[PDB]
């Protein structure tokens, strides 16, 4: 309440770690085409 | 009940502290009564409606002292008469008037929305009855129409209790948007023009104007400048400039 | 949707915006009229 | 306009601009926006002996229009009825991001060896002593320690 | 008793989603909006708004309110059982004698879901339960019987803001979803009868409360309410939005920012505008969501572009126009007619024989101008015309009858910026110049910096949303 909301919400911003999980997937592709 | 507060009633100046003897009664009347947080039961607010008629009378106190913060002040007294919320008062004797003193003072202060703010807060009294609001706003559309003539075809008939103060400073809205407008764009003018536009045929006023905005008074004869226009070289770097930082944000993006 | 306060509420049809905008202008003489005036 | 029925240079007719404010300064959050610098003018006179009425209305003007530091200095010039208040918005977030600068302080303050430091301002530490008597007559220390981790 | 099987039907598709779903999607999800029922309910709240809702009279009274608010329990894995009491109990309307139960027995059927157990622990469920059942009853307003009961379900709806307050969780992405269409429906219920006063005060605190901790989706649509509750009366506090401007959220519902900005529109040009306000117009009116309803874009678009009519440079609108709108327009078709035509007593006779609807209209704003309008329409063609014009020939052709008055013309027009146009003072007969070679080649450079950095402005915007 008085000092334990905030870092819930920056888990919650842990949706920019999806946004890396997201940019995984890219390098995922780009480092597979690349060994093709 | 407490009669002395009716103690400058009728007779409306003898001085300008007895009236501030008044001042400390209706301090008197702020310490025991405060007209907003009052709620109902109406006959704890008949004295506020003498403390309305009181105040109008003491908005016109305002104009006779020429006060402009009390002008305001008691102005905004007003506008919070009509503002709390048993609205279902006595119907306001100089209501058609404090209107128009508020609107006069707004057209003279060169407003630009407390105009239509005013011509929201009440308007279907405006085009078929109160003179003291209908001859403004017609007038304002012949101000904004191309006529500082009907200034003085008006002023056939606007006293309207002591508004002449504020046509006096809608005199002086008219000559210092004349010190704007009298060269905007123009070739030259000349004695006449002056004395059409302008009037009083010559004071040391536009000799002032002429002596006081950096002015060429020709031989009867006028000029802005030898150039008017200030004379209005290089469009290139701050654009290259402009080039750099927008490289910059097509970079780091894809 | 229309949620909001408002639920209260080419023969010459395709020419008809120019039409009022020749509802101006001599509508259908006096052209030629013009002639013989000099 | 209730600002300009100010004209009488005393705290006494700033008093009833005050019981105006009190009355209906939501209604008239509109109002005072433009105020804030008459409000500076009553938090500066020291002659004007309700200057923690000015430094708490200043507050609720300023947490009306999202400013937080300067809601954090007039906050600190509020006085002491400031922190005793138990109230779900207004106080217990302004004392959040208050004792939010307290930790955040003492870090800095614990990152500046021997002293040199921003001195405690006469309006701290109230409800630091106060909700930590809460804390601690409510038989659960776990805060208790949380604030002797929050000051280092 | 064959019809009534559908809102039956409904009513379990709509609390199966919302109840168990949502519950669901409340107990450990919304990382960002994760409860997806949320907008299926809210699609479906548009479905009974479509549809007549569950009961208003459906061939019968009072069937589904009294029956599903029972029996929730939120236990042990066999309260599939107590949805198969709600099943199972829909041979009551079929076979068995309808009676009637809403809007008189329904102030212990919303404690009920409270007084079976202690259901479970998050407010959307509690949401549902004074929303679900008391959405269906706010559409027949009239007025016997039926409004106060709308008037005490808001009030439950007051509590409802009272256990949204206090309740112990980020359940305000479905309650501020609810809350906006059951807000609206408040200041509808409260303003069917007489102005709201300390409803303002309620919705100033409600906007206070969504500041920070929860601020998704109630400030714009309370704001909304806000803006909506100083437009329908005197208007006062429009300087608290030039002073407190914090209006800018995700803009989520992608109407409510449409519409939001048609509103502030209306309010800057009452205030004064032209320019920002007719393109804030125009950002809502290319920000028309669709059109799938009905002829709702009309009014609201007669009274849009009063601004555009106030330009002078409109031409007839006839592109918008409903055919079941041409019978409202007989006064607005004649006034964009007398916008098109430079007549002064047809000026004042359309004003005069339509001064009814254009108080329906309401707006004095656009008669206080539309004669400046006029002279300034004259002013812009004209002026656009000829090079080195006269005074005089403008002016009696206008029939102003006097040189000084079409010079008070010239010079607030020069004061107002259209044109060079000057006056070859002797008495008037003025001298002036179109402008051709005014500049043309490093000018669009200027504002083609704004042009591409718009594009990569959208260029980020579709990569952020490229990231969805």
């Amino acid at each position: 309440y008085l000092s334990k909301i905030e870092e819930l919400q920056l888990i919650v911003n842990d949706k920019s770690q999806n946004l890396r999980r997201l940019q995984a997937q890219r390098n995922e592709l780009n480092a597979k085409v690349r060994l093709l | 009940m407490y009669e002395q507060l009716k103690g400058e009633w009728n007779r409306k100046s003898p001085n300008l502290s007895k009236c501030g003897e008044e001042l400390g009664r209706l301090k008197l009347v702020l310490l025991e009564l405060n007209f907003l947080p009052t709620t109902g039961t109406k006959l704890t607010k008949q004295q506020l409606i003498l403390a309305r008629d009181i105040l109008e009378i003491g908005a016109q106190w305002s104009i006779l002292r020429k006060d402009i913060p009390s002008f305001e002040r008691y102005m905004a007294q007003l506008k919070c008469y009509y503002f709390d919320y048993k609205e279902q008062l006595p119907e306001s004797a100089y209501m058609h008037q404090l209107l128009g003193l508020n609107l006069l003072f707004l057209l003279s202060q060169n407003r630009v929305a407390e105009f239509h703010t005013e011509l929201e807060r009440l308007p279907a009294k405006d085009i078929q009855t109160n003179v003291y609001i209908k001859h403004p706003v017609s007038l304002e559309q012949y101000l904004m129409e191309g006529s500082y003539n009907k200034v003085f075809l008006a002023k056939g008939n606007i006293p309207a209790e002591s508004y002449t103060f504020f046509i006096d400073i809608l005199l002086d809205t008219i000559r210092d948007e004349i010190a704007g407008c009298i060269e905007k764009a123009y070739e030259k003018i000349l004695f006449t023009e002056a004395t059409r536009i302008l009037f009083f045929n010559t004071p040391k006023k536009m000799t002032d104007y002429a002596k006081k905005r950096g002015w060429v008074l020709g031989p009867n004869n006028y000029y802005s400048f030898a150039s008017q226009q200030q004379k209005p070289t290089i469009p290139s770097t701050e654009l290259a400039k402009q080039v750099i930082e927008y490289a910059r944000q097509l970079e780091m993006i894809v | 949707m229309s949620e909001k306060k408002q639920p209260v509420d080419e023969d010459n049809w395709d020419d008809d915006n120019v039409e009022d905008d020749f509802s101006n202008q001599l509508r259908a003489e006096k052209h030629g009229y013009k002639m013989e005036t000099s | 306009g209730i600002i300009s029925l100010l004209d009488e240079d005393e705290p006494q007719l700033k008093e009833f601009a005050l019981h105006k404010l009190n009355a209906v300064v939501n209604d008239f959050w509109a109002e005072i926006s433009e105020s804030v610098d008459k409000i500076e003018v009553l938090y500066e006179d020291e002659g004007f002996r309700s200057r923690q009425f000015a430094a708490l209305v200043a507050s609720k003007v300023f947490y009306h229009l999202g400013a937080f530091e300067e809601s954090l200095n007039y906050a600190l010039g509020a006085g002491d009825l400031f922190n005793v208040n138990d109230n779900s918005e207004y106080v217990e977030t302004i004392i959040a991001k208050c004792i939010d600068h307290y930790t955040k302080q003492c870090v800095e303050n614990a990152d500046l060896p021997e002293g040199e430091k921003k001195p405690i301002d006469q309006r701290l530490e109230g409800i630091v002593n106060k909700m930590f008597q809460r804390c601690l007559d409510d038989h659960k220390y776990k805060q208790a320690i949380g604030i002797a981790l929050e000051t280092r | 008793p064959p019809p009534p099987p559908a809102p039956q039907d409904v009513e379990m598709k709509e609390e199966a989603a919302t109840g168990g779903g949502s519950t669901g999607e409340a107990d450990g999800k919304t990382a960002a909006a994760a409860a997806e029922h949320s907008q299926r309910e809210l699609d479906t709240v548009t479905l009974e708004d479509i549809k007549e809702h569950v009961k208003q009279l459906e061939k019968a009274v009072s069937g589904k309110e009294p029956r599903f608010v029972l029996r929730a329990l939120r236990m042990l894995p066999s309260t599939s059982r107590r949805l198969n009491h709600y099943v199972l109990y829909k041979a009551v309307q079929g076979f068995f004698t309808s009676n009637n139960a809403t809007r008189d027995f329904l102030l212990p059927f919303l404690e009920e879901p409270m007084d079976t157990e202690a259901d479970l622990q998050f407010r959307p469920r509690t949401g549902k339960a004074a929303s679900t059942p008391l959405l269906p009853e706010v559409e027949a307003y009239l007025q016997l019987l039926v409004v106060i009961f709308m008037m005490n379900s808001k009030r439950y709806k007051e509590a409802q803001k009272i256990s949204d307050d206090l309740m112990q969780t980020q359940n305000r992405r479905a309650l501020d979803l609810v809350a906006a269409k059951c807000y609206y429906y408040h200041a509808r219920v409260y303003e069917f009868l007489d102005k709201l006063d300390v409803v303002r005060s309620f919705l100033h605190a409600r906007l206070r409360t969504a500041t920070l901790r929860h601020d998704a989706d109630g400030q714009a649509t309370l704001l909304n309410l806000l803006l909506r509750n100083y437009l329908h009366y005197s208007l006062y506090d429009q300087a608290e939005k030039l002073v407190s401007k914090s209006v800018f959220p995700e803009q989520a519902n992608n109407n409510e920012w449409a519409r939001y900005l048609y509103y502030t529109g209306r309010i800057k040009a009452i205030q004064l505008e032209y320019s920002e306000a007719r393109r804030t117009m125009t950002n809502a009116l290319r920000k028309a969501p669709q059109h799938t309803a009905v002829g709702f874009k009309q009014t609201v678009h007669k009274l849009l572009i009063v601004v555009e009519l106030l330009l002078g440079e409109i031409p007839d609108r006839l592109q918008f126009r409903q055919p079941s709108l041409k019978r409202s327009l007989m006064p607005y078709f004649l006034l964009t007619q007398a916008v098109r035509t430079g007549n002064l007593a047809k000026f004042n006779q359309v004003l005069d024989q339509f001064g009814e609807k254009f108080q329906a209209d309401g707006t004095y704003t656009l008669i206080i101008r539309l004669r400046h309008n006029v002279i300034k329409t004259g002013v812009r063609m004209i002026s656009l015309s000829y090079s080195r014009i006269s005074l005089a020939d403008i002016a009696q052709k206008l029939q102003l009858d006097s040189p000084e008055d079409a010079e008070f013309i010239v010079a607030k027009a020069i004061r107002d910026g259209v044109i060079e146009a000057s006056i070859n003072h002797e008495k008037g007969y003025v001298q002036s110049k179109e402008m051709i070679d005014i500049y043309s080649t490093r000018e669009p450079q200027l504002a083609f910096h704004q042009r591409i950095s718009f594009c990569l402005d959208i260029h980020n915007m579709s990569v952020k949303a490229m990231r969805f």
